[PDB]
């Protein structure tokens, strides 16, 4: 998220065994980090 | 025709005001983006 000029990240890590989909059942993401960057954002791009 | 610079030539014999000084200007901007340099926050011993 990018709100009131801060960019925030939340994240979670889980080992799984479902062959080609997103899992059933519940988990919540703890906050990872917060960045006071003050930049506009409209698009994004993954890296392999 | 003039070269737009002129040199110093600081010698240890020069008088006060005519000697070399090292100078800093401290400058800052306010409220245009989120506050990201600030003074240290003093603290007191914990009471229970
Ligand atoms: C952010 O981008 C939008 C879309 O181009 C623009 O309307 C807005 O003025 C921009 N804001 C800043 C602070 O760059």
């Amino acid at each position: 998220k990018n709100i009131d000029g801060y960019f925030k990240i939340y994240s979670k890590h889980t080992p799984i065994n479902l062959v080609r989909g997103l899992p059933q059942g519940f988990s919540a993401l703890e906050p990872l980090v917060d960045l006071p960057i003050g930049i506009n954002i409209t698009r994004f791009q993954t890296l392999h | 025709c003039y070269f737009p610079l002129q040199s110093y030539g600081f010698q240890p014999t020069y008088g006060v005001g005519y000697q070399p000084y090292r100078v800093v200007v401290l400058s800052f901007e306010l409220l245009h983006a989120p506050a990201t340099v600030c003074g240290p926050k003093k603290s007191t011993n914990l009471v229970k």
